[PDB]
RNA sequence: CCCCGGCGAGGGGAGUGAAAAAGAACCUGAAACCGUGUACGUACAAGCAGUGGGAGCACGCUUAGGCGUGUGACUGCGUAC
RNA sequence: ACGGGGCUAAACCAUGCACCGAAGCUGCGGCAGCGACGCUUAUGCGUUGUUGGGUAGGGGAGCGUUCUGUAAGCCUGCGAA
């Protein structure tokens, strides 16, 4: 019991999306959200 | 007006220079998709 | 004189002496091979043509390296539709040292 | 946590350059238009692994139809007769002998020829 | 032995001086003075005083004999450049680039 | 191992002689852009001029079938506008008849350096003599 | 301090310093871009300039041979992102 | 207004047997996903069936960079970045 042997729980910190950095990650070129219209733009979408 | 300019400090208003519809060289006659 | 022999699919034309690298075998380095499915021996146009075996040919070599073959680059890219993906592969072989063709 | 990018991203466009050496003018001296050569020179690398094994066969094909015809029959009646003759040499083989072995060929015609009559 | 003599920052563009260096190229000393003494530009009488002082110092610090120098090495590389302003019509200004160039000439006698 | 390729230093290229009285011309042509190429040799090579040097004899007196002897019309252009120009199998046999023959080949070899080097072992006269016996050329009566 | 040069600019020695390719246009000194030298190719040849095959030449090895590196005649396929 | 050369069949109709032809199928070697059964696992291995083109998009698993702890440790002028 070390300060460098310390380990969390198995699926207890997954990763957080990255959106925009490539090709390879699944999320480039448009971070989940299609092509164009109000959903795509920044601060878009409709109201409750 | 362009007030900041470092390549052009002497002027501001340059649209004379490069577009078409502004030089002193401009006929109306190249407007004719009317 | 040479022989013709299957191995790994493929087809090999030795000699005695000669180093062929075949595909990948389960045999340990330094051990015997023996190959009993021949299929054309030739030794001054006394031509053995095996229909489709040479009845008693074989050909027995010795195991002297496995290893990787050099690396190939796999590169798959489609154009104005935002996919690429890349790999890379080496091959296993085995050399062995032919040792002799018993007709 | 401030990060810069110098060190990282000079050893990925030295990658790219390094394998572009040997083409013309700014495809081996030129980031952009090196890592475009790079890409194009992978999916041809991809293409012609497949095409090479069509070009040799083709090359094999096109020996042993001159060899059999230095003997007085066509390539079409010689792989029929080769197969009908439960001889199982391939192309390969068959264009090697066709080249270097010359007598041996004409063994394996007069085999064929047999199986034919 | 070599021996090297440079103009650093020479006015003038290393184009114009680069074929006066081309006549001179692997010549004997004598022969190569006296193509640049009827060459009738002005990097002739830059790549002349580099010449005579690479012939210069082979004899005062390389103990060197002057019927034997030939000229090995001349390259001319480019050198800073001046950015000047000059004024065009209509409000235009463009940007003048005053090209100098660093001359090397190499003699030797072997 | 890899395929053998013929060496172009060690090309064994031979001389034959061929009679072109009464043959028909597109038939004969095939055999001789075979045996231009090399296609009739085991060492063959698609990169490689493997052939053979064929002088063909009497070029005027090829045989075309049907009424082609004064329908087979030749064209070309100039390069200058408007420039057409055609001529028909008479008119050529009757001009330049050894044309016939390397028009017709040159349509059957491979485009690009390599076919138009096959093209120079080609020898056509018109007449029954050539003087090539320095050469030895083997009567090949195909 | 000596030498070339216009009692220049600039440079070559000498000297200082661990280092002067640390010389004041000064730590390190990348890339675009511009040169000199060397090996190979290139003046009958048509196109995204690569890729698959491949001769010759040059330089290294090490052998009773054919491997490594550079270049790439000729040839199949091939209209950038 | 056959892709061209050329063709009186190398055209058309009927019958037949060969062969060529793809990244389809088979052979040999390798990797991975999802099921089923097990030398027994402690969550990995073994046997077997099957699957693995992919945009928008959903799911899973990783590389590397700067900073903090472990670190008054470890490497380094016998040469760090
Ligand atoms: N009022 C006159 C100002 C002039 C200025 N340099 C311009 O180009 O506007
Ligand atoms: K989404
Ligand atoms: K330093
Ligand atoms: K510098
Ligand atoms: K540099
Ligand atoms: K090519
Ligand atoms: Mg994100
Ligand atoms: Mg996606
Ligand atoms: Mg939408
Ligand atoms: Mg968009
Ligand atoms: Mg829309
Ligand atoms: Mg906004
Ligand atoms: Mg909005
Ligand atoms: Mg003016
Ligand atoms: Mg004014
Ligand atoms: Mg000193
Ligand atoms: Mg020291
Ligand atoms: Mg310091
Ligand atoms: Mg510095
Ligand atoms: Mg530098
Ligand atoms: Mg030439
Ligand atoms: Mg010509
Ligand atoms: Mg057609
Ligand atoms: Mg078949
Ligand atoms: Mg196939
Ligand atoms: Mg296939
Ligand atoms: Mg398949
Ligand atoms: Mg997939
Ligand atoms: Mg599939
Ligand atoms: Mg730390
Ligand atoms: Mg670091």
């Amino acid at each position: 019991m070390r300060l460098n042997t310390l380990s969390p729980a198995e699926g207890s910190k997954k990763a957080g999306k990255r959106l925009g950095r490539g090709i390879g990650s699944g999320l480039g070129k448009t971070g989940g959200r299609g092509h164009k219209g109000q959903k795509s733009r920044s601060g878009g979408g409709v109201r409750r | 007006m362009e007030n900041n300019s470092r390549t052009m400090p002497h002027i501001r208003r340059t649209t004379h220079i490069m577009k078409f519809a502004h030089r002193n060289s401009f006929d109306f006659h190249f407007f004719n998709a009317r | 004189m040479y022989a013709v022999f299957q191995s790994g699919g493929k087809q090999h034309r030795v000699s005695e002496g000669q180093t062929v690298r075949l595909e990948k075998l389960d045999i340990a380095t330094g051990e015997t091979v023996e190959f009993a499915e021949v299929l054309m021996i030739a030794n001054g146009e006394e031509v053995k043509i095996g229909v489709p075996f040479v009845d008693g040919g074989v050909i027995k070599a010795e195991v002297v390296a496995h290893g990787r073959g050099e690396k190939v680059k796999i590169v798959k890219f489609r154009r104005r539709k935002h996919y690429r993906k890349q790999q890379g592969h080496r091959q296993w072989f085995t050399d062995v040292k032919i040792t002799g063709i018993s007709a | 946590a401030r990060v810069k990018r110098g060190v990282i991203a000079r050893a990925r466009h030295k990658k790219i350059l390094k394998q572009a050496k040997g083409y013309y003018g700014a495809r081996s001296r030129v980031y952009r238009v090196a890592f475009q050569a790079v890409i194009k020179a992978g999916q041809y690398a991809y293409r012609d692994r497949r095409q090479r094994k069509r070009q040799f066969r083709q090359l094999w094909i096109a020996r042993i139809n001159a060899a059999a015809r230095q003997n007085g029959i066509s390539y079409s009646k010689f792989i029929n007769g080769l197969k009908k003759a439960s001889v199982e040499i391939d192309r390969k083989i068959l264009a090697d002998i066709a080249v270097f072995d010359k007598v041996a060929f004409t063994a394996l015609v007069e085999k064929a020829k047999a199986a034919l009559a | 032995m070599e021996t090297i003599a440079k103009h650093r920052h020479a006015r003038s563009s290393a184009q114009k001086v680069r074929l006066v260096a081309d006549l001179i190229r692997g010549k004997k000393v004598s022969q190569a003075l006296d193509i640049l003494t009827y060459t009738n530009k002005k990097a002739a009488v830059l790549v002349k005083k580099v010449l005579e002082s690479a012939i210069a110092n082979a004899e005062h610090n390389d103990g060197a004999d002057i019927d034997d120098l030939k000229v090995t090495k001349i390259f001319v590389d480019e050198g800073p450049s001046m950015k000047r302003i000059m004024p065009r019509a209509k409000g235009r200004a463009d940007r003048i680039l005053k090209r100098t160039s660093h001359i090397t000439v190499v003699v030797s006698d072997r | 191992m890899k395929t053998f390729t013929a060496k172009p230093e060690t090309v064994k290229r031979d001389w034959y002689v061929v009679d072109a009285t009464g043959k028909t011309l597109g038939r004969l042509a095939t055999e001789l852009a075979r045996r231009l190429r090399g296609k009739h040799k085991a060492e063959y090579t698609p990169h490689v001029d493997t052939g053979d040097y064929i002088i063909v004899l009497n070029a005027d007196k090829v045989a075309v079938t049907g009424n082609k002897r004064t329908d087979k019309v030749y064209y070309h252009h100039t390069g200058h506008i408007g420039g057409i120009k055609q001529a028909t199998f008479e008119e050529m046999i009757a001009r330049r008849p050894e044309r016939v023959i390397e028009i017709a080949v040159k349509g059957m070899l491979p485009k690009g350096p390599l076919g138009r080097a096959m093209f120079r072992k080609l020898k056509v006269y018109a007449g029954n003599e050539h003087n090539h016996a320095a050469q030895q050329p083997q009567v090949l009566d195909i």
